[PDB]
């Protein structure tokens, strides 16, 4: 498997994140900082290309 | 050179030797066998979840199941499964029949496509009625 | 719809899925009729898959 169990309930997205609240609502939300891509950038120029 | 691939591509005075004279007097009091026999099962790594996903046609290919029956039939399945693996009858850490109510429990079941529908007929198989429904023959 | 036959009810269900290449009344009416009201628009997601 890789990203495979992404592939269900809408996959049109944007960004992806986990968090928990405790008890009174405390959401604590992490959201790791995204680098940037290699195969997407090259997808870019040739499609410039 | 010639690497071969596992998955489907496209279409498819010379030594007078004062330093080892070796002779075993030493045992591992761990056991090196043991660790590579449990180091080899830690070492099968994590297995994959099928289930719930489109194939290659579109199609969800999980089987015709209710989701929370499924998902309560899994932890059978786990718990059948653990007892083969402990080799007593009852599986002594068992994943279900506690005293703990999980009746919102929701497993990834192909009864439901991605836009939240019932898959008793298939996706490539509507669309194939959908454009069915509109032909024109000769004059 | 389940059941085996789906053919003619997309005609009998959505009229104005057609086109309108005549003058016959049936394709006036439905030049007259709008566009953007056929189908699914409202849906309430509650989880994930």
């Amino acid at each position: 498997m890789l990203l495979e169990p992404l592939l269900s309930g809408d996959p049109r997205m944007t960004q992806l994140a986990i968090q928990y609240q405790q008890y009174n609502g405390r959401t604590f939300n992490v959201i790791p900082e995204m680098p940037g891509s290699v195969i997407a950038d090259c997808v870019q120029l040739t499609a410039e290309v | 050179k010639r690497i071969p691939r596992k998955t489907k591509g496209k279409s498819s005075p010379a030594t007078a030797e004062p330093g080892t004279s070796n002779c075993e007097h030493y045992k591992a009091r761990p056991g090196i066998a043991s660790v590579q026999k449990a180091t080899e099962s830690a070492e099968l790594p994590m297995k994959n979840n099928d289930e719930g996903t489109p194939d290659k046609r579109g199609n969800t290919k999980g089987a015709l199941v209710n989701e929370h029956v499924e998902a309560r039939d899994e932890a059978d399945d786990a718990t059948k499964k653990q007892a083969k693996d402990t080799e007593k009858a009852k599986a002594q850490v068992t994943y279900s029949d506690t005293g703990i109510n999980n009746a919102n429990e929701l497993s990834r079941s192909g009864n439901v496509d991605n836009e939240g529908g019932s898959n008793q007929k298939p996706m490539s198989t509507r669309i194939a009625e959908a454009t069915s429904a509109i032909v024109s023959k000769h004059p | 719809l389940p059941g085996p036959d789906a053919e003619k009810w997309y005609s009998i269900m959505y009229p104005t899925r057609m086109g309108t290449p005549n003058v016959s009344k049936i394709c006036n009416f439905v030049a007259s009729c709008v566009r953007n009201r056929v189908g699914r628009f409202d849906r309430a997601q509650m989880m994930n898959g």
